[PDB]
């Protein structure tokens, strides 16, 4: 006590006595004015630093498919599923190669690919694993498999020595990430997601509750309005095999630690038909993305092994971490022709914690959903009428930009936006994208800020871009939403000028 | 019969451990209370994953073996495994499945009389949703944003520590204090709650558990739309929020919201008892407080036990508590309006002016409660500094003005001389002069012209424009052709503050609590109802109330 | 064409539509690596912001001891974060604190928390965040961690009889004195031992603080880590925290001790009391203020002058229970982590260096961490480093806020002279108000110069201003409306976890209290429950009878259907559809399908003689996993079973135990034999047991008091 005193007295007591008859005097004022010009502190103006210098982007690679599955070029395999087969989800695919599946084989030279004769071997040890059991029956196989690698460990007190004497090259490094440039084909990935599929509905909702006339009839129209147009979407698609299929290695962990097992890439979807006949039913089914790999590793992350079917021709660019190979051909058709398959590999790592909110993707659908209700009832609640059905219809949301003009769609499509945006934060979410976000609505703030008018300020805007920079990584999402935010801006700066356009 | 033994032998070799003891010796019996604190019954890290993984497996779940044995049988239908003899703890292991199945099967009858009464608290909350109609509509909702309401109210609601005693006597007898001040007084629920549960035997520890909650109003800081009963609080969220609201509503409510009221009429008659006769008001209303038996819906309890321990506190109510030991503080009473302080601080000082009185000077700022208007306040110097009204009804609006004029204390106040000299200076009560603030504020209750009168006594002018929606009219209105100075009404409502405060000191002579060293919130007498009406109430020892026949 | 969604933000109001900036939707960052990097830096950190190069030897540590307040080596980047503080100007700010609100205020408040804390059953010290053990030198949660301090203490001098804080804190303080402490050490031999130690290094571990690798925080690439203090310091922490929560209540201007939806209408009331306040010259505009490196900037140091300036009135036998917390924060260690590894280019051969071992690498280490480690050679210890000044995060909140709320609490007489707002620990809301749109500037600016005065540092990157209709607070933006958004509380609406009844009612009345105080719509509460619905069948594994899924727990339902008549009015755990909705929140599911469940079905279901707001039918406990039992932790928990049979034994006996805390001036072996004597008895008498059998219950209790007297 008596030497973790801050004043010049040292004993406890004189320190006492100075607060106890502590009296003070206005020269505060006066010691606020010095600190004030030895501040310099920057009285900031909102017209001054309007330009913001734009929004400063990286510059490199263009960056690559972070998503553990593909979506967009990712290809299905239908199947009508009993009630008593299906249920036991790993029987799925045992049942499935029964039909063609077991005729694909891929040839041993691969586009694009970077390992190609390991996962040419497993892809046959998969395959062979199938038809007795679906377990991969490798002890050795699976340490380099999990390796493409282990750090023999050496005590301190035998390397002072080898301190002494310099050998095995002793040194010590950390390495960081490498920065990527704005990626093109997002935008088609979300005009992809955006769209209805064919297939009516993904993700596994329950029923409704009994309804008594005031409140509950609107819930129930709302939502069953609602899941009927999101449950169409190719998005809910991809909802509905991310929560399938983790769910699956979900239970697998459990089931077999330290094991190596074939896990399907799977979503369940029902068919509806509505041309106002009698038909045998709407078809019931699940159909297959492709195989998983499982690999129980390091409690920590475990290592995963995704293999998709695609009909699309690959992109390096974008693919740069996915390993390509000509598969075969498969059969496409409609009437009111077979095209070349290629198979998708890759390696990808999973925290358990990733596997657990990565499963409950439902959880899109809610942020919407308020998103979405509030601005029907803050509209209705204006005129105090039942504005729900009118302003879902009739109120115009800018979605889009085409031939250089700003296009709008009505809010019940241009929901299809906000969910997928919601789903693109679950699958991309970095401490990247984190970062970005938590900084951004700083910027938000100042452009509503303009918007009304309100005169804004913002004390650093060069030390907030530099953070804002700062979280720019190799984050197609992220940097996604930052040359979203530029066109923003400069539209915005276009509509009323307290900004910049280069 | 072994039961009690295997316990004894169990003892015996528990106090063989040395270890085990000393620790058992030592000390009183509350380190139990310790020792129990120190097991967690596992890691709390990842909730909702835990439970997920948890389920995955056919057979995690720890259950009960004896009772099943006795009851069915261990083995499955569909040839599925259900039962094992491996284990550390008495309970063997068993999938899920099997607790579904004994509730198909499992034979077992007239139980449901048992239930409902131990959870009459949620049953109920049930039971009174079924009566209610129902209508739908929308609007810009401006809701009341904090009141500490009670939610979830019930009959004879009590406090934390009796509610205590209770449990510990009905659930069982083997060891209990004797616990005198709740059971003399109380007793009669006593009997009611200890003989429905005492005598069959069922969840020992739920019931007391549930029964805490049972007579336990959550008191929580809520945002409400107008309706402050008690009981439409429980449903607020399907009857409104900002954009919702729903209709028929009022109706059902339980007996206890009308009780209440009851008790304050009572406080307000005890209080005339001692307003009577002013050779003492300390020792006679005391008397009349722990005389007086109230007789609730199902039960006899004491005045005393009801006011005390009191939720809502209204100006009558104030004064009978202050009487007695019971702490209830952030409650300032002025009339029949309700007041809270929120800023700053100054001293009582005297100021003689021509028509002794006490006036305040400090840059304080507080809150106004009005029926059916709320409002914000701040005077400095003994005069109006801001002001601004969020009520509803014009004529409360102007209720509200009032009455903080008159707390104000203005040098208009003076002014006004109608009368006065001749009743409103000396109260007729063994000579008694009563104070001024409250005497002005008689003379403007008196009649509808009084309230004009200081009501044009504020600054009048012709508003500006910007100040169209919060100008006021003298008639209430907000249409700013000409308004009154240092004031202005909110399209909408004002929030309330609340503290979590205990403060108590002795009243005055002429029913005046100078409580916190001043503060004046006894207000004296609120309202001058001479009436005396009762219903199944009790009184006694000389009431000064002629019942009594020779 | 071109996809943008940030266009929809052009039309509308953005407040309004918030909620989808965050991605709250999915999942939370992660630590990789070693943390030791972030400690060190941060340790630079604050002692480059302690802008002091004043430095005096330690008498006790003979270790150089930065001790930095009023002594100012001033920087040209003055706008850059400081850390030192004038204690004179702080207790400037305490007085006119204090004289605008009351004169006994810190009197006051102090009563209420000596009050309060010489109640204190020290066991109540348990509950909080997990705290750093000294003894295995690891981090546990707070109640084993305790455990194992005190049970050290009862094996080096005796039974702990203290039954209360104040007699805690006194052999805490005596324990220092003390030249020699035993501890229960597990050491495996190719089991639990009885290790020493002594004052030099007690003393060390005592003052000790430990490193978490942050996980849990939301928004932020790089990592904050926490820091978790040791047992001995702990209850003091607490007594001053608990002191500054009374301080803290009491301010209107105060964010921290009331917050969700009481926060909310703080911020309205004084919002127009502020509109009412202002003249027809005077003008207005606020500032949403966020402050960096909030903690390392404040200093123990200046908190133990200002916590001596509150005692200075209301007692010598507190003040000196007061003055104790912030000393060994003045003289506080910090543990430095997991380490650095060496590798060749080789990717072959890996070295592990621990915290110890860093001096011994020296130049090995890259430029980068060799300019940062040499200069703290000077404060090093063995494992460990010292330092006086920084403020580890966390621990005085309250009092952090107190301080803020000291800096807004109010000065010049100057034209259009006024600021005030709102304060929640490093957020601060700022209203600022003058005559002229120029004087503003010199009001907000002296504002940043008399918080930067004691240490308060202004995000000058991150915060921002307008007119007073846009400003955000803790996730919460603001209008003319009042913050709709739900990204707050998305991960708690899933299953909670307990047991499937307790689960669902729980989600339920989780949906309402969001939907009455965050403000969700109702559409949006009923997806929520089919959602929660739906992750809670699947959690449970459990399926509507209607549902042609077939399972384990299925396949017994295809039997149990066609009994019941009124299939609907089953529960959901037996594979009863969806009975509840947005109006019957408030009820359990229990309730609203009893009246129309099946007889057979409802007195099968509830039955008390059963192998099984909180609705009871089904109660179970979750198996621990086979993790911390393998490990020397069980051998460390061979005590904590030998508290277990002895808590389930009294319980056995007596009934009430868990519900009435017991109490009376006996000893618990005193009252178990006493009692069991009289059930004995009891049976006897009246009921159906022999006599020779209660002879022989007699004798085991006699002969189990021989060996209690023995020990």
């Amino acid at each position: 006590r008596d030497e973790s005193v801050p004043l010049p007295f040292q004993t406890y007591e004189q320190m006492k006595d100075y607060c106890e008859k502590f009296k003070g005097n206005p020269r505060e004022l006066a010691s606020k004015v010095s600190q004030m010009q030895s501040n310099i502190k920057l009285p900031i103006k909102h017209y001054e630093q309007n330009k913001f210098r734009q929004i400063r982007l990286p510059k490199g690679p263009m960056a690559p498919y972070t998503h553990k599955f593909l979506m967009e070029e990712a290809w299905m395999f239908t199947k009508i599923s009993d009630p008593e087969r299906s249920r036991a989800g790993e029987i799925l695919i045992d049942f499935f190669k029964k039909g063609n599946l077991s005729a694909i084989r891929p040839k041993d030279k691969p586009l694009q690919g970077k390992y190609p004769i390991h996962y040419k071997n497993l892809w046959n040890q998969i395959k062979a694993a199938i038809a007795d059991r679906t377990m991969v029956i490798n002890e050795n196989d699976h340490s380099e498999f999990l390796g493409g690698r282990a750090s023999k460990k050496i005590p301190e007190i035998s390397l002072t020595q080898d301190v002494i004497t310099t050998e095995g090259l002793k040194q010590s490094e950390n390495k960081l990430p490498e920065p990527r440039s704005f990626p093109r084909w997002f935008n088609a990935e979300w005009m992809w997601a955006i769209k209805d599929s064919d297939l009516t509905g993904w993700v596994p909702m329950a029923e409704y509750p009994p309804a008594d006339n005031e409140l509950e009839d609107y819930a129930e129209h709302l939502n069953k309005t609602m899941e009927g147009v999101l449950q169409g979407t190719n998005c809910a698609r991809e909802m509905g095999k991310c929560i399938l299929t983790v769910g699956a290695l979900m239970t697998e962990c459990r089931l077999f630690p330290g094991k190596i097992k074939v896990v399907p890439i799977y979503a369940r979807s029902k068919e509806r038909k509505s041309m106002q006949e009698g038909l045998p039913v709407p078809s019931e089914m699940d159909c297959l993305f492709g195989i998983c790999v499982k690999s129980k590793s390091h409690d920590g992350m475990y290592t995963i092994i995704t293999f998709e079917f695609s009909i699309r021709e690959p992109n390096l660019e974008k693919h740069q971490k996915y390993t390509v190979f000509e598969a075969g051909h498969t059969t496409v058709r409609m009437k009111k022709r077979e095209v070349p398959l290629y198979l998708y590999c890759r390696t990808t790592a999973l925290s358990k914690i990733k596997n657990d909110w990565l499963s409950k993707a439902r959880r899109c659908f809610i942020t919407t959903m308020d998103t979405v209700e509030t601005i029907c009832l803050r509209e209705s609640a204006k005129a105090e009428e039942n504005l729900v059905e009118k302003t879902l219809n009739e109120k115009q949301m800018w979605i889009g930009k085409k031939n250089g003009e700003l296009i709008a769609q009505p809010l019940r499509e241009a929901l299809r936006v906000q969910l997928v945006q919601q789903f693109y934060f679950c699958i991309y979410n970095d401490s990247q994208l984190e970062g970005f976000c938590n900084e951004q609505k700083k910027i938000l703030m100042a452009l509503e800020g303009d918007k009304k008018n309100k005169s804004s300020f913002g004390f650093n805007p060069e030390g907030l871009l530099e953070k804002i920079e700062e979280c720019l990584i190799n984050n197609p999402m992220c940097l996604f939403m930052a040359q979203r935010l530029n066109e923003l801006v400069i539209e915005a700066s276009k509509r009323g000028a307290k900004f910049f356009k280069t | 019969m072994s039961l009690l033994l295997t316990i004894a032998k169990e003892y015996k070799r528990l106090c063989q451990d040395a270890k085990a003891a000393q620790m058992m010796t030592v000390g009183t019996v509350s380190n139990y209370t310790t020792f129990k604190k120190w097991t967690t019954s596992r890691k709390e890290k990842n909730p909702s994953l835990r439970m997920r993984w948890a389920m995955s497996s056919k057979f995690p779940i720890i259950a009960n073996k004896r009772m099943l044995e006795e009851a069915q049988i261990p083995k499955e239908h569909n040839n599925v495994a259900l039962w094992e003899d491996t284990e550390k703890r008495d309970h063997v292991l068993a999938s899920a499945s099997c607790i579904n199945y004994w509730n198909f099967c499992g034979p077992c009858v007239n139980n449901s009389e048992v239930i409902k009464e131990v959870y009459k608290s949620r049953f109920g909350r049930l039971e009174r949703r079924k009566e209610i109609m129902w209508k739908e509509l929308r609007f810009t909702l401006v809701d009341r944003q904090r009141r500490r309401v009670d939610t979830q109210p019930v009959e004879q609601r009590l406090r934390t520590g009796e509610i205590k005693d209770l449990q510990m006597w009905t659930l069982f007898e083997d060891e209990a204090p004797l616990a005198s001040k709740f059971i003399l007084d109380n007793y009669g629920l006593v009997k009611e709650m200890r003989s429905k549960f005492a005598n069959k035997p069922l969840n020992k520890e739920v019931v007391a558990h549930m029964l805490e909650k049972q007579f336990n109003p959550e008191s929580r800081f809520l945002p409400v739309f107008g309706a402050i009963r008690p009981e439409r609080m429980e449903l607020i969220h399907a009857l409104g929020g900002e954009t919702w609201i729903q209709e028929a509503n009022t109706a059902g409510i339980s007996n206890v919201d009308q009780r209440k009221n009851d008790i304050r009429a009572v406080c307000r008659k005890v209080c005339l008892a001692a307003n009577a006769s002013i050779m003492n008001a300390k020792s006679k209303l005391v008397e009349y407080i722990k005389s007086t038996s109230m007789r609730i819906g199902e039960t006899e309890r004491k005045l005393e036990e009801l006011i005390l321990e009191t939720d809502d506190v209204s100006p009558e109510v104030t004064l009978c508590k202050s009487a007695l030991g019971g702490q209830l503080g952030k409650t300032l009473s002025f009339g029949p309006m309700l007041l809270k302080k929120i800023s700053g601080s100054g001293v009582k000082v005297k100021d003689t002016v021509y028509i002794q009185f006490e006036y305040w000077s400090e840059q304080e700022e507080f809150y106004g409660e009005y029926k059916s208007a709320t409002a914000l306040f701040s005077r400095k110097e003994r005069s109006l500094e801001w002001i601004t009204i969020g009520g509803g009804i014009n004529e409360d609006r102007k209720r509200l003005l009032a009455m903080c004029m008159i707390f104000c204390r203005d040098g208009d106040y003076f002014k006004d001389a109608p009368a006065t000299i001749t009743m409103a200076d000396l109260s007729t009560k063994l000579g008694r002069e009563i104070p001024y603030q409250y005497v002005m504020m008689n003379w403007i209750q008196k009649s509808e012209d009084n309230l004009e009168a200081l009501l044009y006594s504020r600054g009048i002018v012709e508003t500006n424009p910007g100040k169209m929606g919060s100008s006021m009219g003298i008639d209430g209105s907000k249409r700013a052709i000409k308004s009154l100075r240092a004031v202005t009404i909110q399209s909408g409502k004002i929030d309330m503050p609340e503290s979590k405060e205990k403060i108590h000191l002795e009243l005055s002579d002429n029913l005046e609590a100078f409580d916190s060293s001043g503060r004046i919130v006894a207000t004296i007498l609120d309202l001058p109802s001479d009436k005396k009406v009762t219903f199944q109430d009790v009184s006694f020892q000389h009431p000064d109330l002629a019942v009594l026949r020779d | 064409m071109e996809i943008n969604p940030y266009l929809m933000f052009l039309n509308n109001d953005v407040t309004s539509l918030i909620s989808t900036t965050y991605p709250y939707t999915g999942p939370p960052p992660m630590s990789h690596g070693s943390s030791t990097k972030y400690t060190l830096e941060t340790i630079k950190r604050t002692y480059d912001y302690s802008r002091t190069s004043v430095e005096k030897t330690s008498k006790v540590f003979n270790i150089p001891r930065r001790k930095f307040c009023n002594c100012l080596e001033d920087k040209d980047e003055l706008v850059k974060p400081t850390g030192n503080v004038d204690i004179s100007s702080l207790l400037g700010l305490a007085e006119m604190m204090e004289k605008r609100m009351g004169e006994g205020f810190f009197k006051h408040c102090v009563m209420e928390a000596e009050t309060e804390i010489l109640k204190m059953h020290f066991s109540r010290l348990t509950e909080g965040r997990q705290t750093y053990d000294w003894t295995s030198e690891r981090n546990m949660p707070a109640a084993t961690a305790l455990q194992l301090t005190v049970d050290a203490i009862k094996e080096t001098e005796g039974p702990f009889k203290g039954t209360t804080m104040l007699e805690y804190c006194n052999k805490m303080i005596e324990m220092l004195d003390w030249k020699e402490i035993k501890f229960k050490k597990v050491k495996t031999v190719v089991v639990m031992g009885i290790d020493s130690i002594k004052h030099d290094e007690f003393l060390i571990r005592a003052l000790t603080i430990n490193t978490m690798a942050k996980d849990g925080e939301r928004g932020k690439l790089q990592r904050r880590a926490i820091a978790t203090p040791g047992m001995i310091v702990r209850p003091f922490s607490k007594i001053v925290e608990t002191v500054a929560q009374k301080i803290c209540e009491k301010l209107k201007e105060s964010g921290l001790p009331v917050g969700g939806n009481e926060k909310k209408a703080k911020l309205k009331t004084t919002v127009t009391s502020l509109n009412a306040r202002m003249n027809s010259d005077q003008f207005a505009v606020n500032i949403t203020g966020d402050n960096s490196k909030w903690n390392e900037c404040q200093q123990p140091e200046a908190y133990l002058a200002l916590l001596a300036y509150i005692t200075k009135d209301s007692s010598d036998l507190m003040k000196d229970l007061c003055s104790v917390a912030p000393v060994l924060f003045c003289n506080k260690f910090v543990k430095l982590g997991q380490g650095i590894r060496l590798s060749n280019k080789r990717k072959t051969k890996e070295v592990i260096i621990k915290a110890e071992k860093m001096g011994k690498y020296k130049n090995l280490m890259r430029e980068e961490y060799k300019n940062l480690f040499e200069p703290l050679e000077k404060y090093i210890q063995k494992d460990v480093c010292f330092l006086p000044g920084g403020m580890l995060m966390g621990m005085f909140n309250m009092l952090s806020t107190v301080l803020g709320v000291s800096t807004l609490c109010y000065e010049l007489k100057a034209k259009g002279c006024f600021w005030t707002g709102l304060q929640s620990s490093d957020d601060f809301v700022l209203f600022a108000v003058a005559s002229n749109w120029s004087n503003i500037h010199w009001t907000i600016r002296r504002f940043n110069a008399v918080c930067k005065l004691i240490g308060i540092n202004m995000s000058l990157e991150k915060s921002y201003g307008s007119l007073p209709e846009l400003f955000e607070f803790t996730s919460m933006f603001f209008d003319g409306e009042f913050v709709s958004n739900l990204a707050m509380e998305l991960p708690a609406f899933t299953t909670a976890g307990v047991n499937e009844g307790v689960d669902f009612t729980a989600a339920m009345s989780i949906i309402k209290t969001n939907m009455i105080n965050n403000s969700l719509s109702p559409s949006t509460a009923l997806m929520a429950l089919r959602i929660c619905l739906q992750e809670f069948r699947a959690t449970y594994r459990v399926h509507p009878w209607d549902s042609r899924v077939k399972g384990g727990r299925m396949k017994i339902i295809n039997e149990f259907i066609k009994t019941i008549e009124n299939k609907d009015g089953l529960l959901i755990a037996d594979g009863g559809k969806l009975m509840n909705n947005i109006s019957t929140l408030h009820i359990p599911e229990e309730v609203l399908k009893f009246e129309k469940m099946d007889e057979q079905y409802r007195n099968r279901v509830f039955n008390p003689k059963n192998p099984f707001a909180v609705v009871s039918t089904h109660s179970f406990r979750t198996r621990a996993n086979r993790t911390l039992l393998n490990t020397d932790m069980r051998a460390m928990m061979a005590e904590e079973k030998r508290y277990q049979m002895v808590c389930d034994m009294f319980k056995s006996v007596f009934e009430s135990a868990d519900i009435n805390p017991p109490i009376g001036a006996m000893s618990i072996g005193e009252a178990i034999e006493e009692k069991l004597l009289e059930r004995a008895k009891m049976k006897r008498d009246i009921g159906a047991i022999e006599d020779s059998e209660y002879e022989e219950i007699k004798d085991i209790i006699r002969d189990a008091k021989k060996a209690r007297l023995e020990s």
